[PDB]
């Protein structure tokens, strides 16, 4: 199973944006999963430490979460910093691989 | 302070094999994995295949496999990897990433490496 | 003294015509060699640093199928064949499953199928070979001269490396002459016949058959890539669904499974070189050209004070710690012994020669003294300093515990253990030879019993041999029987 | 270990194959033969123990079979 | 590989402590003994089998222990 | 012993703690036998195509 | 374990050797048992590891 996103963009009033991977039930459904930021021309970097966890900064900008089958990223306001394209990862186990998502080129409107 | 930096940018004509190659200093070499990420000019996200520096062991992805080698040489803390016979389809930019051994570990990755680009053209 | 009170130290004294003796150097303990007129010095083994291992085959723990690809005949038909069976990367089953209409064929019965599965396995272990010709032992000696904080210092030491290339050593201790050890690395272990497998960070020595029959894939070393397997299917489950269909699933991470398959294996050390411990070998050690530090040295003539508790060692051998208190350094200290107001000078004194050598390091001695209640005088003088030692225990004690040593150690060690303290005597070379025959005669029949397994036949056989009217089995039988119960109450170190 | 108590036995059968039921099948006379086969002066052993607690030639072999099979389960 | 077959046989033994002792020592008769609880009537079953073939009491004691350690054993 | 902390010779207690975290872990899920439910298919002998 | 699920009694589930809990969704949880995946070793008798 392949785990899917879609790319989304919203305004730069932070209203809310919803980010959602759907994986099968070996990779999403028993694996924490990972979220990557990636600024354009720049290596990616680890926006989510586990599961609804973050390393460093960005806080209430960035939160995630999965129920089930799904997992997403929560906001209570988005800036100009996060535009940026957006990768989930979760090591699955049927394929035992770590799979990321297909990408999102989320933009600041 | 962790990092991890590559060998540079690098250039090759299709059906040439290239040694990219990933630096890493300032922790436990063999106490973290190197992912060793891919991705396509403009293209979504691929990883290919992590190792186990402190054993040696290889986990390729199923599509990689057999085309590329990966070696850890944990003399140096320098995480080697080779493309086998390079093709004009496989131009992209190759991340070293460090993950950690546990299950929920296995697909976290931090410090990655600048990347090393790697062009293919005749 | 740089093995006092190590607990499983054991004196060995006496030398052969040639002033040799020779001794098994165990890693667990040391032997305090003392002499007649030869100073009393430690030796210990300490490692084995073994280099230039070369690896025979790579057993891995963890597996995982990838390119599941599967192909289905239809019944009253050959079996099924796909292209990634003589693949070397893939490994496949044959089964045999209903087939109908509903499936696609034109008539009923069980159709074959193969579902064969790429396999790429993740971690592995790695069995390495050593060769005698690049074995290596590290022995430490320590004339334990009396010296300030000296007494069980594993810093303190005069190395000498004795490999199979040029056994035959000479340690030059620092004042007391030149040790000579001609010794045999041969016989010291079995290195051929053992396979070091390193998991990871740790590793094990194993026997090699036990190495070679595991259940775990296998490919000859070579440090090559794409490496080819053997025997896949030990970590690869085919399920047969109802005879509808199957599915390839890996097992898993043998890891904990290895990990109990190893008990009664002993750990190996890998970071910083091979380094073998818990080896042993045989020296004969060449107390020749040995000389006591000054025999000649003027006696002490001012009187000593102790300057640390007098404490007995875990084989009853006293510690004083002195500081002389003279004006003339360089001497040697009167020391003698008295038991019940008769100076029977039962008590034996280990260090050969209590020399001080700067009047101003206070100087300590390690004495043996008699069973019963015993002075030690330690000055020529009334200004004599007098320890008074009271040695719990008794000779048939002393004589119980040395018999269970020497039963412990020809348990450890088989037809080797009878050069522990050997001079070369005849009766002790009559006995060897004879308890090598019956050894590997015994050790043939019990070779892979466990070590309950063997009290249980050991209680049987006792049994057998006291129900047997011909009593020239009947003692054999016993005996070998309280041999086994021995060894079974003794095996797994 | 876990490993050495496995799910055998137990009163849960059904018409569906079982967890490694092909593997499993085996896997214990595997073990047996090897171990009777990397130490034969054990078979010498266990005839001599047979043959001196066996008095009829069932018993005989009755003690030979458990005695060859216990060993290499007991290691 | 395997828990089935540790590495506890071999001659090569020393001074210094193996790996895992202090488990592997009693761990088969822990398992034995785990065993023999659970199932209780395998004790009857093995109580008939050594009266029926042991003619003297060292055969039937024999045939009923050996009965015991195989079967926990051996599954 | 000597050289090694204090002056009495014989065999002195040591402990050797160490935290523990279980990483990888498997559950025993029982089954609640309100909510098991089976599900049986009944085909008729009709002679569909 | 993982992506997989058996069938097994639940007397030999609870016979296993295996650290366990009381599975209550609680990060960091206690293991009672779990001396089971920890192994002390003696350095002959110098040291404890
Ligand atoms: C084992 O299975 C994996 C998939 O699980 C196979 O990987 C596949 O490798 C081929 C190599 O040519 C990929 O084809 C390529 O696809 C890209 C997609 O953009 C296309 O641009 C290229 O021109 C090429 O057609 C294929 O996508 C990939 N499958 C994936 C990623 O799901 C692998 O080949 C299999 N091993 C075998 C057949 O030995
Ligand atoms: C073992 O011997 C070493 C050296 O032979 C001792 O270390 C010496 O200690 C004294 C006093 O502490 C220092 O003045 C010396 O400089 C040290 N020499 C060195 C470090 O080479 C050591 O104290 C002895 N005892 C033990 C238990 O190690």
């Amino acid at each position: 199973s392949v785990l899917t996103q879609p790319p989304s963009a919203s305004g730069t009033p932070g209203q809310r944006v919803t980010i959602s991977c759907s994986g099968g039930s070996s990779n999403i459904a028993i694996n924490t999963v990972n979220w990557y930021q990636q600024v354009p021309g720049t290596a990616p970097k680890l926006l989510m430490y586990s599961n609804n966890q973050r390393p460093s900064g960005v806080p209430d900008r960035f939160s995630g979460s999965k129920s089930g089958t799904s997992a997403s990223l929560a906001i209570s306001g988005l800036q100009s910093e996060d535009e940026a394209d957006y990768y989930c990862a979760t090591w699955d186990d049927s394929l035992k691989d770590v799979l990321f998502g297909g990408g999102t080129k989320l933009t600041v409107l | 302070q962790v990092q991890l930096v590559q060998s540079g940018a690098e250039v090759k004509k299709p059906g040439a094999p290239v040694k990219v190659s990933c630096e890493a200093s300032g922790y436990t070499f063999t106490d973290y994995f190197i992912h060793w990420v891919r991705q396509a000019p403009g293209q979504g996200l691929e990883w290919m295949g992590w190792i186990n520096p402190i054993s040696g062991g290889t986990n390729y992805h199923p599509r990689f496999h057999g085309g590329v080698t990966m070696t850890r040489d944990t003399s140096m803390k320098v995480a080697y990897m080779e493309l086998k016979r390079l093709t004009s389809d496989d131009t992209a930019v190759y991340f070293c990433a460090r993950g950690r051994d546990f299950r929920g570990g296995y697909s976290q990755l931090d410090y990655w490496g600048q990347g090393t680009l790697v062009t293919v053209s005749s | 003294m740089r093995c006092v009170g190590v607990g499983n130290r054991d004196f060995v004294e006496g030398l052969s015509g040639a002033t040799w003796v020779d001794v098994v150097l165990e890693h667990g303990g040391c032997v305090t060699t003392m002499a007649k007129n030869k100073p009393t010095l430690d030796i210990e083994l300490q490692k084995t640093e073994a280099t230039q291992l070369a690896t025979l085959r790579k057993l891995c723990i963890e597996g995982k199928i990838t390119n599941v690809t599967t192909d289905s005949r239809c019944p009253t038909q050959g079996e099924a064949i796909l292209p990634e069976e003589q693949d070397q990367n893939y490994v496949c089953k044959h089964t045999y499953v209903d087939r109908g209409w509903g499936n696609g064929c034109g008539l009923f019965g069980k159709g074959s199928l193969v579902t064969c599965a790429k396999f790429q396995c993740l971690e592995l272990i790695e069995g390495k070979v050593v060769q005698h010709e690049n074995l290596k032992y590290t022995v430490i000696i320590t004339v334990h001269t009396g010296d300030q904080h000296q007494v069980g210092n594993e810093t303190q030491g005069v190395t000498a490396e004795i490999t199979p290339q040029a056994s035959t050593v000479e340690a030059i201790l620092p004042e007391y002459g030149t040790l000579g050890l001609e010794c045999s690395p041969r016989t010291g272990l079995d290195f051929n016949e053992m396979i070091l497998l390193t998991m990871k960070n740790k590793a094990w020595m194993v026997h090699r058959q036990w190495f070679f029959d595991l259940p775990l894939p296998w490919t000859s070393g070579a440090t090559t890539e794409t490496p080819t397997w053997n025997k896949k299917e030990l970590l690869v489950t085919f399920k047969n669904a109802h005879a509808k269909k199957q599915e390839v699933v890996v097992l898993g991470s043998q890891e904990g499974a290895m990990h109990t398959a190893l008990t009664g294996a002993t750990e190996i050390q890998t970071s910083g070189g091979t380094s073998i411990f818990a080896g042993h070998l045989k020296c004969r050690l060449k107390m020749d050209k040995l000389e006591l530090k000054g025999m000649s040295y003027a006696m002490c003539s001012n009187a000593f004070v102790l300057k640390k508790e007098v404490s007995e060692t875990q084989h009853g051998t006293i510690l004083i710690k002195v500081e002389y208190k003279g004006e003339d350094a360089p001497c040697k200290i009167p020391f003698s012994t008295e038991d019940g107001q008769g100076k029977a000078h039962n008590g034996r004194l280990i260090t050969a020669n209590p020399v001080v050598t700067k009047k101003e390091e206070l100087v300590n001695i390690e004495a043996e003294p008699p069973f019963g209640e015993s002075n030690i005088i330690i000055g020529i003088g009334d200004k004599a300093l007098r320890i008074n030692w009271y040695k719990k225990g008794s000779s048939i004690g002393k004589m119980f515990e040395a018999t269970a040593r020497g039963a412990r150690r020809m348990a450890i060690l088989g037809d080797t253990a009878w050069d522990f303290g050997s001079v070369g005597g005849v009766l002790n070379s009559l006995g060897k030879m004879v308890h090598q025959i019956f050894g590997s005669a015994y050790t043939a029949l019990f070779s892979g019993v466990s070590w309950i397994m063997k009290i249980g036949i050991g209680v049987l056989l006792t049994w057998i041999g006291l129900n047997s009217k011909n009593t020239s089995m009947s003692f054999s039988c016993i005996v070998i029987g309280i041999i086994t119960l021995y060894l079974g109450a003794v095996v797994q170190a | 270990s876990v490993a050495l108590a496995p799910h055998v036995g137990m009163g849960l059968d059904t018409r569906a194959q079982t967890w490694m039921s092909a593997e499993g099948a085996w896997r214990q006379i595997e073990k047996v033969e090897t171990w009777a086969f990397r130490h034969p002066g054990f078979t010498i052993l266990a005839l001599f123990l047979a043959h001196y607690i066996g008095t009829s030639l069932t018993q005989k072999v009755v003690i030979f079979i458990l005695l060859m099979l216990v060993t290499p389960s007991m290691t």
